[PDB]
């Protein structure tokens, strides 16, 4: 079945957050669904015959994709997200069962048919579930949350997904409706409903029906259900610009798109919904599109870890080596992004986050390990080399980094350099290093200094031959203790340049400058020593770029002022749109830059022409006829409202 | 983004009682919150940041405790300057979120409030606009009622009520309610009173004047 | 020994540019993070950026990243930060505080209010709250003084040039329809004090600039 297209509604707007707000006109920016937007009416299963339409488009998740159902019976069950659909990658599962639903992150190897599968029950005639064919996998789960079900109980049902920053959020509402196939035009705000720290790349998106017990029988033939009432809604979030309005009660009570059109656009730059008849100039004709340009230089005074990692030679664990580092800063995912290291395990912070905090004093110690004994590293375990060689605290924060070496720190004899404390007194205390050579006195017998029976040394050396084997073999350890204590820090994690684009109208900041433009090569050659290039006006047409060596024009977005021209809105609807100094041939200049943007190839009308000094002008006829001025449009020539 | 979730929202003690403060968190942060206490039109205080870490300057009396998602703050012994509110803010990261808020109440013996009477100044009526205000002073609990009766008749809409915070010692509150009114208003009603409601007063205490001195 | 200041409250019309100024003592400006933080009346208050003054570096969350530009100052160990497009979602109170990099906050300076509206400060209008001629039982007498119009919030209250500091009841100023912000305070005495010490109620209202100190007593 071919895909259908459907008017979108100018519901879909959802709270941006959970702050609360009354009377006030507030503005604020976000992925949006612009209205008036074609949605993909998907007529998922057609049933006459009892003809089998078997449906699942798997949709490109985007930015944010705007879903809708009409189900009465409610048979559709949930959403899947995943960037592969498999076990390969992570992904996540919503199921929409009665009882509770279902929200657990792992990795599912999904099947081919991914469905919800029910069975229904003779002696309990409840249409309870049978079975999840939807996947086939459960690995490396991380994230579960279980609530009420939400779409469960003519009545409209429309959901928000959006993935931002590792962070998932859904936003929900039901309203009763009474049109068949018709979106109702009417202004539904999508309340928040859950949010998840997921923390996954999502790329595509695929919807789950469920199937009943007709439909789980291997023959087409059904038993006694039919999936032909089966339809929905999707549409794709864009970042958009928005001006909500909040009543005394606070609910979103109207909004309107700066990019919807040039009235609209008229709305956003006045701050009003209603706005008086005039000429009126708009800043917001189209979102800037990808991220801000903000610049930071590439780091420079990097912190000696890697030296602490490669030197030659390592001490044994008895006498490890300690180093203090501060005064720098220092990247900890790049060590997370190595396959060299073996063990790699956090313990009081996560390793996501490490770039982001800061320490005042951060403590590297290694030595060398046989394979086995790298767990008793971890806080709060026990062991030989826990309590005789090294011991962590129970509250360590930081990690622990391991990595096999037997190609370096074993040879054919088996390198005896390296030692473990055998036998000791007590138990050591963590950060305790014991370098005393004194013969362990197991026995009564005082030997004064002399091996015994009884009296051991308390010292013990590795043999370390090469096929002793994984878990024998060398493993050079380094532990990253970090100190956090009420003292200004020093060791801070990098500030990244979020890398770079090119040819993407949007705001460039380079370290501050707060301007907007589209990112292009500059052949022009600025003073070098500057971090950006001056111009003589505050405005550069080319910023030098601090991160790379380079140097970059900008341009704003419309090179035209947009100065609308509309009555008041009790008025008429009517608009007309002028691009002060610009030629009606530069007026497609202009369309260009705006058919970038979705649906204003549409708009500007059919760009009809009618060209003044002033400016070109679209959107309205000219009155030949001499007329008093209605509104200044300028030249000594105005137009008016007329049917 | 992050979620503040703090429970209970409203709480109330009296001196000497033991008060936990509950946070909790969308994500699982390890040990890194720092609970904050707020007095009304003043700068917050840092109490406790980490888990178990006292700030420099603070009575031993506070205590922190938790892990992970939960994290309580815990108050062995209430002090009559403990009032305020309360914040628990994460700080593992950009951006550091505060909490909603929570309202601490030091709970003590019920007291009457000493009720009175403030006739507006002829300076006001010179002024056109007529303002007359009754006074509560000293008074637990919170709650309070005072009903405005022009000439033997309620009104409302034409008073503001205010009252100020729980008192650092004495720690009953203050209300005051200012009655608005144009100048004929006044000319017009002879009498004027407030009646005052309260749990502390056994029963319900008005207090009158006459305009003109009568 | 940790003293942090802040310029007193700004009244700025909606749509508009101001700059806060924040200032430190007594600890090395450079070696510790100063940071911003913006409360909204009667709601939690909400972290904004921070600053590092020997590079000059500033981090600040996408909310207020077109708002907020944070500039530190090393000579006078003064950091301005700067808003614009000024809002009445924006007018509120605004605080700065030492940070060592941890983003938790040990010290914090006494704040500043923002206030954005359309009209401009309203000088204040006192009328005294004369005692009631009563027998005053239990040697209690009540007085206070009366303020009619605040457009800015700020309110200096003092008793007999700030000497009476017992009993002393300043109750908040209160919204009114007109939107101007009226405030009454009280104070509690003996009643025999009334006849033989002079109260005195001193008003200031710094926006205005306008000082006025009213006597209070009870009429005829
Ligand atoms: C929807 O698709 C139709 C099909 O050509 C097109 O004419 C119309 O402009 C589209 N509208 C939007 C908002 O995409
Ligand atoms: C060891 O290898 C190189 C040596 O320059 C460098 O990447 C670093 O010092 C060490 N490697 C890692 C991944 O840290
Ligand atoms: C860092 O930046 C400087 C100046 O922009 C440049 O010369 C250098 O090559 C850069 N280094 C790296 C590793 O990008
Ligand atoms: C616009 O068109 C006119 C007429 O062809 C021409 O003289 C002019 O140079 C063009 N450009 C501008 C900016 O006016």
């Amino acid at each position: 079945l071919p895909p259908a297209y459907t008017n979108s509604f100018t519901r879909g707007v959802y709270y941006p957050d959970k702050v609360f707000r009354s009377s006030v006109l507030h503005s604020t920016q976000d992925l949006f669904l612009p209205f008036f937007s074609n949605v993909t009416w998907f007529h998922a299963i057609h049933v006459s015959n009892g003809t089998k339409r078997f449906d699942n488009p798997v949709l490109p998740f985007n930015d944010g994709v705007y879903f809708a159902s009409t189900e009465k019976s409610n048979i559709i069950r949930g959403w899947i997200f995943g960037t592969t659909l498999d076990s390969k990658t992570q992904s996540l599962l919503i199921v929409n069962n009665a009882t509770n639903v279902v929200i657990k992150v792992c990795e599912f190897q999904f099947c081919n048919d991914p469905f919800l599968g029910v069975y229904y029950h003779k002696n309990n005639k409840s249409w309870m579930e049978s079975e999840f064919r939807v996947y086939s996998s459960a690995n490396n789960c991380t994230f579960e949350y279980v609530s009420q079900p939400f779409l469960m109980d003519k009545n409209l049902r429309e959901f928000v997904f959006k993935n931002i920053d590792g962070y998932f959020k859904i936003y929900s509402k039901h309203t009763p409706i009474n049109l068949v196939r018709d979106l109702p035009q009417g202004f539904s705000a999508l309340e928040p409903l859950v949010d998840l720290p997921i923390g996954i790349n999502i790329t595509r998106f695929q919807t789950l029906l469920a199937l009943h017990r007709s439909y789980l029988t291997p023959g087409d033939s059904s038993s006694g259900w039919t999936a032909g009432a089966a339809a929905y809604y999707v549409g794709y979030l864009q970042p958009r610009t928005f001006l909500l309005k909040y009543n005394e009660n606070g609910t979103i009570t109207d909004a309107v798109d700066c990019a919807l059109d040039p009235l609209s656009e008229t709305k956003c730059t006045l701050k009003s919904f209603t706005v008086e008849k005039g000429i009126y100039q708009t800043s917001n004709f189209r979102v800037q599109p990808t991220e801000s340009i903000v610049r930071f230089p590439n780091i420079t005074n990097l912190c000696p870890f890697g030296e602490v990692f490669n030197a030659t030679r390592f001490a044994s664990v008895y006498a490890w080596n300690r180093k203090r580092i501060s005064n720098c800063v220092a990247d900890y995912s790049v060590l997370y992004n190595s396959a060299s290291f073996s063990t790699f395990k956090c313990y009081g912070v996560s390793p996501t986050k490490l770039n982001d905090l800061c320490f005042t004093n951060v403590y590297a110690d290694s030595f060398v390990i046989r394979g086995d004994e790298v767990r008793q590293i971890a806080p709060g375990q026990t062991g030989k080399i826990a309590d005789y060689n090294y011991k962590l605290p129970d509250d360590f924060t930081g990690c622990v980094i391991a990595w096999n070496s037997n190609n370096l720190d074993s040879k054919v004899g088996g390198n005896y350099n390296y030692l473990y404390r055998l036998f000791r007194k007590s138990n050591l205390k963590p950060f305790e290093r014991d370098i005393s050579t004194e013969i362990y006195q197991a026995g009564s017998t005082p030997c004064n200094g002399v091996e015994g029976f009884n009296c051991y040394f308390p010292l013990q050396s590795y043999g370390f031959q090469p096929t002793n084997g994984v878990g024998y073999q060398p493993y050079r350890v380094v532990v990253l203790s970090f100190e956090l204590l009420h003292a200004p820090a020093t060791v801070c994690g990098p500030k990244k340049s979020t890398n770079l684009v090119k040819n993407k109208c949007v705001n460039f900041n380079f370290n501050g400058l707060t301007g907007t433009g589209v990112l292009t090569e500059s052949n022009k050659k600025f003073l070098p020593f500057q971090q950006f290039g001056r111009d003589i006006a505050d405005t550069t047409d080319a910023v030098r770029d601090p991160q790379t060596l380079e140097i970059l024009d900008i341009t704003p977005c419309s090179f035209g002022g947009v100065s609308v021209i509309t009555p008041g809105t009790n008025t008429s609807n009517q608009v007309a749109v002028l691009y002060q100094d610009v030629n009606c041939t530069e007026v497609p200049v202009a369309i260009h830059a705006d058919q970038l943007t979705p649906t204003w190839r549409v708009y500007s009308t059919g760009s009809n022409v009618f060209q003044t000094r002033a400016g070109c002008l679209i959107g309205a006829e000219h009155v030949n006829n001499s007329y008093e001025c209605d509104i200044p449009i300028g030249a000594g020539i105005c137009a008016s409202y007329q049917t | 983004d992050i979620q503040m979730t703090q429970s209970p929202a409203s709480l109330s003690a009296s001196v000497g009682e033991a008060v936990t403060i509950t946070c909790r968190l969308s994500e699982n942060v390890y040990s890194f919150l720092a609970w904050y206490q707020q007095k009304q039109g003043k700068s917050p205080q840092l109490l406790v940041y980490r888990a178990k870490t006292l700030a420099e300057g603070v009575p031993s009396r506070f205590s922190g405790s938790g892990s992970g998602t939960q994290f309580s703050l815990k108050i062995n012994s209430l002090q009559p300057e403990d009032f305020g509110t309360y914040y628990c803010q994460h700080h593992y990261g950009t951006p550091p979120t505060f909490g909603g808020g929570t309202k601490l109440e030091i709970k003590r013996t019920v007291a009457a409030p000493s009720v009175f009477i403030f006739p507006p100044s002829d300076e006001q009526l010179k002024s056109g606009t007529a303002s007359v205000v009754c006074l509560l002073n000293n008074f637990y609990p919170r709650e309070a009622k005072v009903q405005w009766k022009v000439d033997n008749a309620l009104q409302s809409g034409n008073s503001q009520e205010s009252v100020t915070e729980q008192d650092s010692k004495d720690s009953t509150y203050s209300l005051s309610s200012t009655l608005t009114l144009s100048k004929a208003d006044y000319e017009k009603h002879k009498v004027y009173a407030c009646e005052v409601t309260h749990q502390g007063l056994s029963s319900p205490v008005t207090k009158s004047f006459n305009r003109g001195e009568c | 020994q940790v003293q942090l200041q802040q310029s007193g409250p700004e009244l700025v019309k909606p749509g508009a540019s101001v700059k806060i100024s924040c200032k430190a003592s007594g600890y090395v400006f450079s070696t510790s993070w100063m940071s911003w933080v913006k409360q909204r009346p009667g709601e939690g208050p909400e972290w904004i950026g921070r600053i590092y003054p020997r590079d000059g570096h500033s981090s600040s969350t996408g909310k207020f990243k077109d708002k907020a530009t944070l500039t530190a100052d090393k000579s006078s160990n003064t950091a301005y930060i700067h808003l614009s497009s000024l809002t009445s979602e924006d007018s509120a109170v605004y605080f700065c505080a030492r940070d060592y990099g941890y983003y938790y906050f040990d010290y914090w300076g006494q704040g500043t209010t923002l206030t954005v509206s359309s009209a401009s400060t309203k000088g204040p209008s006192v009328f005294p709250l004369a005692p009631s001629s009563k027998s005053t039982s239990g040697g209690t007498a009540a007085l206070g003084c009366l303020v009619k119009d605040y457009f800015p919030e700020p309110v200096t209250v003092s008793w007999n040039s700030g000497a009476l500091t017992s009993g002393v009841h300043t109750f908040p100023a209160v919204l009114q329809s007109s939107g101007l912000y009226s405030l009454s305070s009280v104070v509690t005495v003996p009643s025999s004090s009334l006849g033989t010490q002079t109260y005195i109620c001193n008003v200031n209202h710094k926006p205005s600039n306008t000082k006025v100190d009213k006597r209070v007593e009870p009429k005829s």
